[PDB]
């Protein structure tokens, strides 16, 4: 639904990172290189960004409004 | 109110439509206004969605 | 088929970009067509696309 605030394994802030991962999507960044630039060097944190879906806007489009 | 006649990006079309943790105001209790200068208690982030 | 009428039909429903034939935008996109994903109205991706 949304990207959690925690990493389940180690517990380091990642929610704050979910816009700046898709600014960098947007950009001509690949994964890899995107998550090594965000400061992810145990692989925990690039599983839980990389594995995330982000359904929350696909929810948004049904909400009332 | 002002936006673009397609405004297909959430960004321009609505405003604060990403509850970020920098919204969270620290409300003081008692003296605790005076015992912690303004600006100390805060989101660590601050940029947490 | 004659080269001058293939040419004569593809001038109606193409533009030329470096030597190559794009489809113009109306024809994919309707008038009564809309974005599939955000459900903007077709003339908003025509000029997009253009
Ligand atoms: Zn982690």
């Amino acid at each position: 639904m949304i990207i959690p605030v925690r990493c389940f394994t180690c517990g380091k802030i990642v929610g704050n990172k979910w816009e700046a991962y898709l600014g960098l999507l947007q950009a001509e960044y690949t994964e890899g290189d995107a998550l090594d630039a965000l400061g992810l060097k145990r692989y925990c944190c690039r599983r839980m960004l990389l594995a995330h879906v982000d359904l929350i806007e696909k929810l948004l489009n049904y909400a009332p409004l | 109110p002002h936006a673009a006649k397609d405004s297909s990006d959430p960004n321009e079309l609505y405003v604060n439509h990403k509850v970020y943790t920098r919204h969270m105001t620290w409300i003081p209790l008692g003296n605790q206004a005076d015992l912690f200068p303004e600006g100390t208690i805060r989101p660590v982030h601050d940029d947490i969605l | 088929i004659d080269s001058v009428a293939v040419l004569r039909g593809i001038q109606k429903v193409a533009m030329l970009v470096q030597g190559n034939w794009v489809v113009k935008s109306d024809i994919l996109y309707p008038k009564d067509s809309s974005s599939p994903h955000s459900g903007v109205p077709a003339e908003v991706l025509c000029r997009g696309r253009d």
